[PDB]
């Protein structure tokens, strides 16, 4: 799930025709010291001590908009009319749009 | 006189050698049957470096095929030059690999190493005085890692005075097919760094990119991938077989190439790769050769040391050249590319010229590089183990084979060393 | 104890050491 | 200088083995260099180390226990942690870094290139199975510029051996400094 | 054309027969090549 | 050399085996008599059949499978069929009494006095064979005779032969269709008995087989012949690596070592992408990209599971036909970028590619398409626990009111075995949850 | 030797270089196939100023084509001289632009600047010593403005020692078709005045009126407009390629042209333009040449300098002329309008004579002018920006790309500073 090196043009949505960006990637790591012990028994059963992402994942009004210049009261509502929807903010292909704009005077 | 005996290991090496050996025979002009057609005296004279003599003008290759799967060796035997290969040299086993490093390293290797050592020593006694040995296999290869790591260890005590050339291909970083493929690598490279003196590192993704970049032909054969690496490995051997004012010994090369013992991993470089129109749209001159020789695209091994810096560089030029164009281009590439190299060592350029051009092109060359671009490789190699040995996935097999988690720990600690070594020396 | 001979700077340290580094436009040229 | 300076701090003081350094004058080292130890911790130290080897503060344990001594394992590869248990369990000459002042001398050498000396041991065909001839252990030491004296030798024999010749395992030696 | 890299043009025309045989085998308790007469991939003739 | 033995237990598992052998003879051009034309392929039994048939100097291709059944009705019918002269009479094991859907009746009552005769068959087949990579076990969990009789034999062959593989194939119980209310009883009985011995068990469901039949094959009224034709193609595809070569060749040992992450669970799921009607194949085009999406399209999986509710561990694709490395490696790279595909983070790599040059052919009087590019998609995901979870509440309710127990305790069991299987199952779901907990 | 490498930018320059290069090929007599036909020697030695050598007497143009819309290049590649252009030099993008400056300057250029820099430095190293670079592009051209402003910002620091010629066409004052066109202009000119050393100003409306004036052919092709202008840059380049006592270096010219650093914008002037019947109703004499050479109707660049006064003037004469006729004609024009010059500098005339006439006409000349006629130009756009930045029409797009009004505020007074400057010196 890392991004490759140098020849960074042969794998892009240019060929995927992807209209929701795949996944953030990187080329970096802190030098990992560590014996890389085993904290499973036979099943990936974490030894009760070691922590994990403790049952976090287990298994329409939002839209890309620039606030630009539309009346602030409407603009204020839109921001709320975008957010407060974790059913479309969190996971399962990403579910998170973008936003832009500028205020009024 | 001094000769080289070859070892064919793993199924890739089965495809590698088949293309490599047909290149040599066709380069030297021997027919598929084996009756050499006398056309060049120099290739007539310097055939003894690699081949022995059979009756009726037959040049027996001094290579050894080892495998486990008959179909691969059945296929290559039916291949264009299986006839010039020896059933005496066809050694293999009665077992299936499972792509298992441990089975080919402790279980299956035990009963076959005896025979293969007999075969090579019979070949070793057949010849007079070897430079050393070269080895075609894969580091991610399931059984080639199994056999070679065993064999290289045994040869180390057998002949610790010869050249242990190793030719291995790095599997695709983005795509590995085999999932235990990383595990096989660290198992192998742990002994490899201990035993090898030379190691070529090659990756298929660049090969796809180069076929993309210059072959232009969309859909190649994997044999074409063999066909180009066979050309590269042949170029370094042109020095030995061919005349011209160039010193050819790999030790000659290695002592100029290896500043410190742990340096075994090297990247190749080759000469004109030409497109359909550019054959007649190219003015074949050493400068544009020198430009193409040093191209961020012309490389094929891992990636550009654009990330890092240059430690040692050695370029061999095959064809009708002169000492000045290489010198001024070296001066050109010196003044143009000076401080990217480590200030540790200046003038670490190593040049040799083979006056004898290849059969098909005249102005040609080969480059071998040792720069600071291998960090990303074993850095890449580093994470997945820490990811998968984190939870010992697919491990009950190797414990069943009699292996322990501990053996991995020194192997990774050994590579954890070499990350710092590559880092600390350059950075 | 032999004292190391004071390294005679017939230029060099001044020039030829700095002349090698000065005629150098590197860290730049093939690409970033 | 958590290893060097703190070592040098004691080497400024001079007394004989049991009389390590007066707790009051070790507090004079506290004013010579303010210590990260809390004031309450500072008070116990002068009386939690004067209990052994005279009312003199026992840097013997303190200095080495803080940095030099680590008689356990780790999660994070303390530069090797090979698995091994040969020479430490017996240990007729139980840990006494005053008697074993060579440990104070050799850690500089091993913090330099612990990995090559870690490499050095297995290069002697140790088979990765345990111990290795003592005389072979003697020659590996000096050959890597680790000059260790005969009296220092006699000590480490007492420490890394109990009954007879034995063959002092590699990591079993290593983990002392490691 | 010579046999230079990039000049290898495989016979990629209609290839409907692809049978494989077992040129080698084991027999008894030693190992050798089973009877020489063997067709190749899709019934291919051997060399001479 | 490279050969295996097939076993078909249960009169449910026999007709599918016949169709497989019926399929096999076509690609080899086997005449029903047992001999080739005047063309030369006979000998000591060494050609493409040497892994499948035994055509000795007698000249008759002898299939390397043993058919076992407890009722004479259907088993004699194939003995009166068209290829019965090919088959070995007492390889086609029959029985005179049934197990009446009872696992234990086939496991205890009759199974004792028949396995010894069967054990004679395998050893007399073991002596003649050379390579013996593994076995092809065709059964059914809700087996009237498939369930119980298989359990005893797999135990006996496991203990005497534990150095070789064994491949299990059973119809998975229909999630919402039940032709027997005792079928769950023995199904959990079968699962708990097989967990500690079986190597690789592959399940399939007929409802989805029918579902795809009218979806793209557009047959509202197919038959078993078509149903057996599909699964016979499936096992044919996996045996192409045996029967042919390709760009790379793989073996069952590579499968087992790489498909199963951890012990107990060895339950992958099969999928075959180029399943399309003849006309829909006629005016359309096939390539790796679209068939990769279709095999990854969730409704093309043969088991009633939503991958979006689960997470992937293993994925295996077998490309049989005209393909090239370039598109496939580029294609599979796209899926690695895909977001819906939720592999478990433990495996950056979970894909096993097999390339075979041979295009799959059509069967005369058949219903398949004209396949040039083929792929059989074998995968393992966490979305499977629902089926067993469906069984347990189905199982627990009737156990709570102990329905039909008086038959089983009547003919010689007790609740202890029925007790044990449930926490064996209860272990599975929590284990399935814990492994799903990455 | 001193050479030049050309840059094709924007889809306007897509017409230009094709027309620009074909004139040169016809001028030097190279066939469309590319095999030079030796007819004139002087073109045979002095072709290396712009061309390199290809095999078989083929002269490869040293120009770089870049764009985004594939259909443009395919038409150019299918042109009569697309064959002489290199597929290697064909660099482009996988996107359409939308004629948006910020996308072509921040979004799409990100992954192409790397490639184009490699190609040019490959070409730069292919040659020995450049005078500099010349660029065909537009200030009102979307993709060209995005790409060119990026590279001119780049090509300065690597090579701050060369001639950074820029050839840009000004859009039609009456209508710009594109409505965001001024937004593209203000951004481009802000960097342009900072980065360039030379800038040509060209307008199409004058070209349309010239067709009404001397061409008299009612309906031309826009290629004819390209063919007309290509003569203009040809003449200024005839200095370098041809012998004759005229000093050719553009720096030699530019130092004579540029009194103060911010003077980048210059107007051209061309020689005999002849109508339907006047070809043999014209007595080709330097007086009437000089007359027509200095005609407000012969002006073609932006507008009439009649509104302002004349800063610097330079006319290059191509043909068999001499020191005398150019002198008194210069004396005649000096006496003609002495007050129309600026009292700041007298004798602001700079003359060069190319003894080698073109192939098609004998008496010819090329004029480059720097007068006080650019005020009306940026004054005109000034009201447009104030009017349309008054309430930020069509601005949500650029903020979507990431733009904000501060860049507009900074850019505008740069132009306003030049308004005061261009006013202050002359007025
Ligand atoms: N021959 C061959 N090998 C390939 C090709 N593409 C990738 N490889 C890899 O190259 C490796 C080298 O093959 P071998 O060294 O003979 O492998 P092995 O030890 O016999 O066992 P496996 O790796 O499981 O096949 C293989 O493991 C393949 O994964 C190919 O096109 N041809
Ligand atoms: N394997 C297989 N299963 C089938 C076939 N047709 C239907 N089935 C399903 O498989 C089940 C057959 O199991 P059983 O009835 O226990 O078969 P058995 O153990 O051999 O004994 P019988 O009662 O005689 O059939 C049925 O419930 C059907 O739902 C088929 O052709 N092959
Ligand atoms: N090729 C070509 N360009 C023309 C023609 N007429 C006007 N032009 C103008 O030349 C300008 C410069 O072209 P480019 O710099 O390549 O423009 P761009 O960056 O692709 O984006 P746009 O200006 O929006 O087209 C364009 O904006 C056109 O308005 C014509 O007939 N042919």
């Amino acid at each position: 799930n890392y991004s490759a090196n140098q020849y960074e043009k042969a794998y892009l949505p240019t060929y995927l025709q992807n209209w929701s960006p795949a996944r953030p990637t990187k080329e970096k790591i802190a030098a990992h010291e560590g014996y890389t012990q085993i904290i499973a028994n036979d099943r990936g059963h974490l030894l009760p001590s070691v922590p994990r992402s403790k049952a976090s994942p287990w298994g329409i009004p939002p839209a890309k908009v620039t606030l630009t210049a539309r009346t602030t009261t409407a603009a204020d509502n839109l921001t709320k009319w975008i957010h407060k929807n974790p059913d479309l903010l969190n996971a399962c292909n990403g579910l998170r749009p973008e936003i832009s704009g500028k205020p009024f005077d | 006189m001094r000769e080289i005996v070859h070892l064919q290991a793993g199924q890739c090496g089965n495809q590698i050698g088949a293309k490599f050996w047909e290149v040599i025979s066709d380069e030297h002009g021997i027919d598929p049957t084996g009756t050499y057609h006398g056309d060049s005296d120099l290739q007539l004279e310097r055939i003894n470096v690699y081949y022995n003599e059979a009756t009726g003008g037959k040049y027996v290759p001094r290579a050894v095929l080892v495998d486990l799967e008959p179909g691969t060796m059945d296929s290559v035997r039916s291949g264009p030059f299986g006839q010039i290969f020896r059933p005496d040299n066809f050694v293999f086993g009665q077992s299936g690999a499972g792509n298992n490093w441990a089975k080919g390293h402790y279980t299956e290797g035990a009963e076959l190493v005896d025979s293969v050592l007999d075969v090579v020593r019979k070949e070793a006694e057949s010849c007079d005085c070897l430079q050393g040995f070269q080895l075609t296999h894969s580091l991610g290869g399931g059984t080639g890692s199994g056999m070679g790591t065993l064999l290289i260890s045994k040869i180390r005590e057998e002949y610790p005075d010869r050249i242990m050339n190793t030719f291995s291909v790095v599997p695709s970083p983005k795509v590995s097919d085999t999932v235990v493929e990383p595990y096989n690598a660290t198992l192998s490279v742990h002994q490899l760094v201990e035993n090898t003196d030379e190691t070529y590192c090659i990756d298929n993704e660049a090969l796809y990119d180069i076929c993309f970049r210059t072959l232009k032909l969309t859909t190649p054969t994997y044999g074409d991938l063999n066909h180009l690496v066979s050309a590269t490995m042949s170029g370094v051997t042109t020095c030995l077989r061919f005349p011209g004012q160039l010193n050819a010994d790999l030790r000659k090369l290695a002592v100029n190439m290896v500043p410190f013992p742990r340096l075994h991993f090297f990247m190749p470089g080759f000469a004109p790769l030409t497109s359909r129109g550019s054959q007649q749209y190219r003015a074949l001159t050493v400068p544009e050769l020198t430009q193409q020789m040093f191209d961020a695209k012309n490389m094929m091994a891992a990636c550009d040391p654009r990330h890092g810096r240059y430690l040692t560089v050695a370029a061999v030029f095959r064809g009708r050249m002169s000492m000045k164009e290489v010198d001024e281009q070296m001066l050109n590439v010196q003044n143009k590319n000076s401080s990217y190299f480590v200030e540790w060592i200046p003038n670490n350029v190593k040049t040799a010229v083979c006056d004898i051009p290849p059969r098909g092109l005249k102005m040609s060359a080969t480059f071998i590089g040792n720069s600071t671009a291998i960090q990303e490789l074993f850095k890449r190699i580093s994470e997945q183990f820490t990811a998968m040995f984190r939870r010992k996935a697919f491990l009950h097999w190797y414990t069943g084979e009699g292996m322990d988690e501990m053996e991995f720990t020194e192997a990774e600690s050994n590579m954890n060393d070499l990350v710092s070594e590559y880092q600390q020396y350059q950075d | 104890e032999p004292p190391q001979h004071p390294r005679y700077t017939s230029l060099f340290r001044a020039t030829i050491k700095n002349d090698m580094k000065k005629f150098k436009t590197a860290m730049k040229t093939m690409g970033p | 200088g958590c290893w060097r300076e703190l070592l040098r701090e004691c080497k400024e003081k001079d007394t004989d083995k049991q009389g390590t350094i007066s707790a009051a004058e070790f507090l004079a080292l506290v004013e010579k260099f303010k210590l990260d130890i809390s004031r309450e911790e500072s008070q116990q130290l002068i009386v939690k180390y004067d209990l052994k080897n005279n009312g003199k503060f026992a840097y013997c344990d303190f200095i080495q226990s803080c940095v030099l001594l680590l008689k356990a394992k780790e999660t994070s590869l303390m530069r090797r942690m090979r698995i091994q248990n040969a020479d430490k369990m017996k240990e007729a000459g139980m840990e006494t870094p005053s008697f074993y002042s060579a440990l104070l001398r050799i850690q500089p050498k091993i913090v330099h290139c612990w990995r090559p000396m870690r490499r050095s041991f297995k290069t002697y065909d140790k088979n990765g199975t345990g111990l290795l001839s003592v005389a072979d252990f003697r020659k590996v030491l000096r050959q890597y510029s680790i000059n260790l004296s005969e009296e220092e030798f006699f000590h480490v024999l007492e420490y890394y051996d109990k009954s007879l010749s034995s063959k002092i395992s590699y990591n079993d030696f290593l983990r002392a400094f490691l | 054309l010579p046999f230079l890299p990039g000049n290898s043009f495989n016979r990629n025309i209609g290839k409907e027969r692809f049978h494989k045989s077992q040129h080698w085998g084991f027999c008894n308790n030693v190992r050798m090549l089973v009877s020489e007469n063997k067709p190749g991939v899709g019934g291919d003739l051997l060399y001479g | 050399m490279r050969e295996c033995i097939s076993i078909h237990v249960g009169q449910a598992g026999v007709q599918i085996g016949n169709a497989c052998w019926e399929l096999y003879c076509l690609e080899h051009g086997i005449q029903p008599d047992g001999q080739m034309p005047s063309d030369k392929t006979i000998g000591g039994g060494d050609d493409s059949f040497n892994t499948f048939f035994s055509e000795t100097g007698a000249g008759k291709h002898v299939p390397r499978a043993v058919f076992v059944d407890l009722e004479p009705t259907v088993v004699d019918e194939v003995r009166t069929g068209t290829y019965r002269q090919l088959f070995h009479p007492e390889q086609l094991i029959t029985g005179k009494e049934d197990a009446a859907n009872n696992y234990a009746r086939g496991h205890y009552t009759i199974g004792k006095e028949i396995v010894d005769l069967v054990l004679d068959r395998i050893r007399k087949l073991a002596d003649l064979c050379t390579g013996l990579q593994g076995f092809l076990i065709f059964h059914s969990f809700g087996g009237g005779t498939g369930s119980g009789f298989a359990s005893l034999l797999m135990e006996r062959l496991s203990v005497d032969y534990g150095k070789k593989s064994k491949l299990e194939f059973a119809i998975y119980p229909a999630p919402q269709v039940s032709t027997a209310v005792v079928e769950p009883y023995n199904s959990i009985l079968t699962t708990h008995t097989t967990l500690e011995h079986s190597d690789c068990a592959f399940m399939v469901d007929n409802e989805a087989i029918y579902d795809i039949c009218r979806r793209n094959l557009d047959i509202e009224r197919p038959t078993y012949t078509n149903l057996n034709r599909l699964i016979g193609q499936i096992v044919s595809s996996i045996t192409a690596s045996l029967r042919f070569d390709g760009a790379l060749n793989v073996d069952l040992t590579e499968f087992q070592t790489n498909l199963v992450p951890y012990p107990r669970i060895h339950f992958p799921l099969a999928t075959y992408a180029p399943v399309i009607s003849a006309e829909k194949a006629y005016h359309e085009q096939l390539s790796v990209a679209e068939i990769t999406n279709a095999c990854f399209e969730p409704a093309n999986q043969m088991v009633k599971c939503d991958p979006r509710h689960g997470k992937y561990m293993a994925c295996c694709m077998l490309y049989r036909g005209d393909v090239v490395p370039k598109d496939v490696n580029a294609a599979i790279a796209t899926i690695k970028t895909k977001r819906t595909i939720q592999f478990v983070d433990w495996c950056p790599t979970g894909f096993k590619v097999g390339i075979n040059y041979q295009p799959p052919t059509v069967v005369p009087g058949g219903d398949l398409a004209k396949v040039q590019r083929a792929v059989c998609m074998l995968s393992n995901t966490t979305a499977i626990a629902e089926a067993w979870a469906r069984l347990d509440h189905k199982f627990d309710l009737m156990y709570a009111k102990r329905a039909f127990v008086h038959w089983y305790v009547g003919e010689g069991m007790e609740e202890g075995e029925f007790s044990e299987a449930r926490e064996d199952l209860a272990a599975l779901e929590k284990d399935y949850e814990e492994v799903g907990v990455d």
